[PDB]
């Protein structure tokens, strides 16, 4: 089965080797970042 | 402000002081070139 800790943000495991093999595959399957979004903008307004 | 302040009576008579000269107030902002809004 599985366990994490957000003090450290780490995947703890419980089971297999064949757990540990797939599950250090899902280890770093979504360990990913997504790129920043520019989710806000700073606009100069010319005119208004 | 320029201005030299004369005295007034609006009334023994009442003097009150106003102020007669040149004034600009102005408020611009820049188009981000060239051209600048004035509110004047």
């Amino acid at each position: 089965k599985f366990v994490a800790d957000e003090r450290t943000n780490s995947i703890l495991i419980s089971g297999d080797p064949k757990v540990r093999e797939r599950l250090k595959r899902l280890i770093k399957q979504l360990d990913v970042e997504m790129a920043a979004k520019g989710n806000n903008r700073v606009v100069y307004l010319k005119y208004a | 402000i320029v201005a030299e302040e004369v005295p007034v009576i609006t009334g023994f008579q009442t003097v009150d002081r106003k102020e007669v000269g040149i004034k600009l107030k102005v408020v611009p902002q820049i188009n981000e070139g060239n051209s600048v809004q004035l509110n004047i």
